[PDB]
């Protein structure tokens, strides 16, 4: 049930 | 604001829907 860490490349990546 | 979503993912007891409804709906 993990789609926010496997799809969020630019987000979880450097978006933070 | 993602660490709290990744750490809670291991907490089956903790209701986490912002990972797919907030961090997942983005797909759309």
């Amino acid at each position: 049930v993990a789609r926010g860490w496997k799809r969020k490349c630019p987000l979880f990546g450097k978006g933070g | 604001k993602y660490e709290i979503t990744t750490i809670h993912n291991l907490f089956r007891k903790l209701t986490h829907r912002l990972f797919r409804r907030n961090f997942g709906y983005t797909l759309r």
